[PDB]
RNA sequence: GUUCGGCCAUCCUACGGCGGAAACUCCUUAACUCGUUCCGAAUUAGGAAGAGAAGCGCCGUCAGGCCCCGCCAGUACUGCGAUCGGAGACGUCGUGGGAACACGGGGUGCCGAACU
RNA sequence: GCCUGCCCCUCGCCCGCCCCCCAAACUCCGAAGGGCCGCGCCGCCCCGCCGCUGGCCUGGGCGGGGCGGGCGAAUGCGGGCG
RNA sequence: CGGAACGGCGUCGGCCGGUCCCGACA
RNA sequence: GCGGCGCGCCUGCUACACCGGACCGCAGGCGUCCCACGGCGGGCUCAGCGAGGACGGAGACCUCCCGCGGAGCAGAAGGGC
RNA sequence: AGCAGAGUGGCGCAGCGGAAGCGUGCUGGGCCCAUAACCCAGAGGUCGAUGGAUCGAAACCAUCCUCUGCUACCA
């Protein structure tokens, strides 16, 4: 509620996180940053989908909260909600400040008023692991998240497997190689350095 | 081998009589005439109310008596528990400990105006070798084999004080 | 279960101590107090005497220390006294008064090595009689050649009143090496009026004596296990006093160092793995799982 | 009624323009806050021989 | 700066760096120290009594007196319009002798020892210089081009 | 191998092995000298009945840590110019510097004085 | 399922292994760029002094000779002082 | 032809794909 | 004007790696308290994690182990040990 | 708004380390034929939440919550 949010976009001030010094901060709008099935497994949802920042703007936590919704909504509806799982990766920690209107710029250090997230370029602010039923689903989901994120965002299917850092490629070579394993919703290369028994 | 032969290095026995005053001065004699060795009271490290207790308050009397003297003070202490300890009292370093209730029990004359007084007996065990760790120069610590095993312990007190477990 | 204080990081942060004090065997607040040197002073040598007590020898040397190691002049130890005397008790307080004389004497004899006019021997006999007579090498007049000034080493032990190492001292001082200190943490101090007596009765070890006689009143079977070599070598409890004035009179008349011979019978030295020696152990816990 | 709190612009500049005088020499070999005993014995050593001034 | 106290901004030029926390090597009391010697000034802060200001930490100096102690040295520093020589006193824990001109030190033996081997026999600092000519074996030619973005 | 050092983890930590003639320790006892908030535990005195079990020394850990060198990567960043583009945010281009973590391979204290 | 229960299934804790993102007032590390100093008269060989220093035939400073060798970064410019 | 998030089957130039003598129920 | 007091001082920061750098910029202190909370020497190790001990537990005290300081050092904060 | 006070039995109020009291309310026992007064009693309060500190905090001090006490006009 309150400025329109042009007046906080560009990153301008030095990142002012909650520590000690800074305190009053209302609680941020986005809390959910993981959603669908979290529980998954590795194998399953093998296509990864991004959207990725092309600006290096200030995505307020009220506008995040908007985009989680948009997409989670519309993957579930057109496919199962354990056919995805959704991860903001950008999180809202940044605390915007206001000089409330009512003096004037005498003692003008403004008091917490939000919550934003600076997101550099090349940076996913979101992204989607979804099995083959919503492979075609989430791009134009993801489009409908795009809007409420101020700025210009890409679409780019990762090709990379699932949310792990080997290519599709690899992920199968890894596996059937049998140097792959599971850690719940992720994978390691070779775990071999250690003592052996 | 003789040098990893196991012994008993002190026994430790404590009396807190929560803030008592003359009462832990009497239990300072009642340690010193049960071992002959004069007895060192403690201070509160925290102060609780519902204990009775300020800083520096002397809750606690304690001698460490080591040797002939004190391995006779187990035997008795132990002969009030009709030798027998638990198997999990042993410490996983390789001690253990007991405690009585009523200095009487032990073989000394109840005059009913000192009161009936509460031990402790805590016993930790050593091994030929164990001057690594207290000496000024090299405290180097004991190595693992060396190192006093709970079940090493628990035989030992078999072997000797033939406890039931 | 329980966490592991150890961590890969407590691992990381440990900044392991200086390797002298990893052992514990030197204090290094002390030795930095004592090493330090006016810088008035420059390059001048200061000299320290060290005695360190082990199991069965009181080890004595006199020892400068360079900017790249620790340089002993000489030294002395209680393994050399049998030549001059003294078969048992190697470690007792008589023997360290002497070690001393032979600490303070095997110097003052090699500082006036060649000197050959009035030398640091030549001037300071040093007190021909053992006693404890607060004798003070450089309260003399001195001028030319003067006593050397050691400071005194307790190292890691205790200061304590009647200290062995204590007794070292005292042998220095009375050759002649003038190491400061005061007549206060040796036996028989009792503040004013030191009582020689005390002093000259350790050094001649008649404590030893009157122990050597309550176990030959008490139990003679004790006596054999607690006194073997001094039972087994013809060290009488009168005798010993005659033993220690010789072996005070043959450190003065020659102090000089001779070496005993030396075997190195080193070790098997068992050689480290090789890169394949340790790919092939990797190996068989590979083949046997 | 709020005049410039401070500036150090053309600063740098107005110091180089005979900027880099060095202290002198007298500085440079000045027996000021010397040891007075290094300073003490130089006098007297100095009075010996060539260099001695004394009449 | 509100505050400006002696020990000010010196939360990380006077703290040791990572293990070094501990007392000083006897190294730093063991060294002799020669008048006119060029010495570094480099702060330690566990040794509280005696240290060099934060301006001091960094510069290199000489040793104007050699005091029971306290090395004294004379640093430069340029005061607006004029450079003045202050003569401070510093512990001997701060202070690390510099080898500042032992390059001149070891060019003026190098160039004797070379005047040397001229009187003995010798019958017959140049800043880069061109590379002269040479020829190079071409065989080995990998030719390289600009690679497709993907 | 001891005592004293030097620089102060390639030296550390944890767990195995293997050792000692001498040495070091462990060890054995309190008549004294001294010594414990109490206790010869430490410590101080006096020793020599034992001992490799320990400490200690040498070897082992797809060991941690550590040091070395690769790769990361001409990457990130920034010095200097640009009538370089861009609505800006920023990013390019010429001319200069160049990380870091990860990750990969290797190692794992040596140096002097006195001694024997 | 059980005088009741100790006959146990599933989660929160604890602990490990991963993982998303971060910090003007966090730092394992750590650039760019800057700061400070040096870039000429070196050695050998004696000698004189000192209350300053020291086991000394000691250091160290300040001087006097001799015997050796010289000019030993690039470029541009005479500097300094009241 | 100040200007944006956005649209555009205006017109050129690319890119990633495919179907296509088997002719893009016959 | 009022409210403040960068009106004398200090710690961390803005300050853009020597030093310097502004604001009624930030997050904060000081005007005291200690003959001991002083000097010096000697001896000692702390906070704890785990484990054991009549009363005795969410904490009484005594023991062990392993403890790079996680304690403490009058008081702000940064150092330092 | 700034700036300054105030948070405690149910209620109204006290409370300086260390006591959380009064008055009433309330729950009993009587006194009266009963109900009041009356007498004999008991129980009443995370001292507004979050902290901090001395080593035990309504107190000491912030931060919030929650109320209240007074305030450029003038071009």
């Amino acid at each position: 509620g309150r400025r329109p949010a042009r007046c906080y976009r560009y990153q301008k001030n030095k990142p002012y996180p909650k520590s000690r010094f800074c305190r009053g901060v209302p609680d941020p709008k986005i809390r959910y940053f993981d959603l669908g099935n979290r529980r998954a497994k590795v194998n399953d949802f093998p296509y990864c989908f991004h959207l990725l920042s092309g600006e290096k703007e200030q995505v307020s936590s009220e506008a995040l909260e908007a985009c989680r919704i948009a997409c989670n909504k519309y993957i579930a509806k057109k496919a199962g909600k354990d056919s995805f799982h959704l991860r903001i990766r950008v999180h809202p920690f940044h605390v915007i400040r206001i000089n409330k209107m009512l003096t004037g710029m005498r003692g003008a250090w403004g008091k917490p008023q939000g919550t934003v997230a600076r997101v550099s370029i090349g940076q996913p602010l979101l992204s989607v692991r979804c099995r083959a039923s919503a492979k075609d689903y989430v791009k134009d989901a993801l489009r409908r998240a795009k809007f409420k994120i101020p700025g210009r965002q890409a679409i780019v299917e990762s090709r990379n497997w699932g949310f792990t850092e080997f290519t599709k490629e690899e992920y199968e070579d890894l596996r059937e190689r049998g140097e792959l394993q599971y850690d719940g919703n992720n994978a390691h290369r070779i775990s071999r350095k250690g003592p052996l028994n | 081998n003789p040098m990893r032969r196991i012994r008993i290095e002190k026994l430790v026995l404590n009396i807190c009589i929560g803030g008592e005053g003359d009462a832990l001065t009497k239990a300072a004699k009642v340690l010193q005439q049960l071992t002959d060795q004069e007895p060192t009271f403690s201070k509160s490290r925290l102060t609780i109310r519902g204990f009775g207790i300020r800083r520096g308050q002397k809750i606690s009397t304690h001698v460490t008596v080591r040797g002939e003297k004190a391995r006779e003070i187990i035997e008795r202490g132990l002969r009030v528990k009709n030798f027998e300890l638990p198997y999990s009292c042993f410490s996983t370093t390789g001690n253990f400990g007991f405690g009585i209730t009523e200095h009487i029990d032990l073989g000394i004359k109840y005059d009913p105006s000192m009161g009936i007084y509460g031990m402790d007996f805590y016993v930790v065990l050593s091994r030929p070798g164990f001057r690594v760790n207290k000496r000024r120069a090299q405290q180097q610590h004991v190595g693992a084999s060396h190192k006093i095993t709970p079940d090493e312990a628990r035989a030992w007190v078999e072997r000797e004080f033939e406890v039931v477990y | 279960w329980v966490k592991v204080q150890k961590t890969r990081s407590y691992f990381k942060r440990f900044q392991v101590q200086f390797r002298r004090r990893r052992e514990g065997k030197t204090d290094y607040q002390a030795r930095k107090a004592l090493i330090i040197q006016d810088k008035n002073k420059y390059a001048t040598p200061r000299y320290r005497f060290v005695v360190r007590r082990t199991n069965k020898d009181i080890i004595c040397q006199v020892t400068a220390a360079e900017l790249t190691k620790d340089r002993v002049v000489c030294a002395a130890y209680s393994h050399e006294l049998p030549r001059y005397g003294i078969p048992v008790g190697l470690t007792n307080y008589a023997a360290a008064y002497a070690t001393g004389l032979l600490c303070g004497r095997r110097l003052l004899e090699k500082l006036s090595v060649g000197i050959k006019e009035n030398a640091l021997a030549q001037l300071y006999p040093g007190l021909d009689k053992a006693t404890g007579e607060e004798y003070h090498p450089d309260e003399n007049e001195n001028e030319e050649v003067h006593a050397f000034k050691a400071f005194l080493d307790i190292g890691l032990a205790r200061a304590s009143t009647g200290a062995r190492v204590f007794a070292a001292m005292k042998g220095a001082v009375d050759a002649g090496l003038n190491i400061p200190h005061s007549m206060k943490r040796f036996p028989g101090y009792s503040k004013d009026g030191f009582d020689s007596s005390a002093l000259r009765d350790r050094i001649m070890g008649k404590h030893v004596g009157d122990y050597m006689a309550e176990l030959k009143a008490e139990d003679e079977e004790t006596y054999r296990k607690r006194f073997s070599k001094y039972i087994a070598a013809k060290v009488e409890p009168l005798r010993l006093e005659a033993m220690y004035t010789k072996a005070h009179a043959a450190i003065r008349a020659n102090p000089q160092a001779v070496k005993a011979k030396f075997e190195i019978k080193k070790p098997v030295r068992q050689a480290r793995l090789t890169l394949k020696e340790r790919k092939e152990r990797i190996d068989a816990k590979k083949l046997e799982a | 009624a709020k005049l410039k709190n401070h500036t150090s612009k053309n600063q740098n500049r107005k110091d180089h323009r005979n900027g880099i005088k060095k202290p002198k020499k007298s500085a440079y070999t000045s027996h000021k806050g010397m040891c007075p005993k290094y300073l003490r014995n130089l006098r007297r050593s100095r009075a010996n021989d060539p260099r001695q001034s004394l009449r | 700066t509100h505050s400006q106290g002696y020990r000010c901004k010196t939360r990380y030029c006077f703290a040791r760096k990572f293990r070094r926390h501990g007392m000083a090597n006897l190294t730093t009391y063991n060294r002799v120290y020669k008048l006119g010697q060029y010495v570094n000034i480099k702060v330690n802060g566990a040794y509280h009594k005696g240290m060099p200001h934060r301006y001091y930490n960094g510069r290199t100096g000489t040793i104007f007196n050699i005091g029971p102690r306290a090395l004294g040295v004379q640093i430069q520093k340029r005061v607006r319009g004029r450079i003045m020589l202050k003569r401070i006193n510093v512990r001997l824990e701060h202070v690390h002798p510099s080898d500042c001109r032992k390059n001149h030190l070891e060019r003026v033996a190098a160039n004797d020892a070379a005047r040397r081997l001229a009187k003995e026999t010798g019958q017959p600092r140049q800043n880069a210089l061109p590379r002269a000519a040479h020829v190079v074996s071409i065989a080995s030619a990998i030719d390289i081009t600009p690679l497709k973005y993907d």
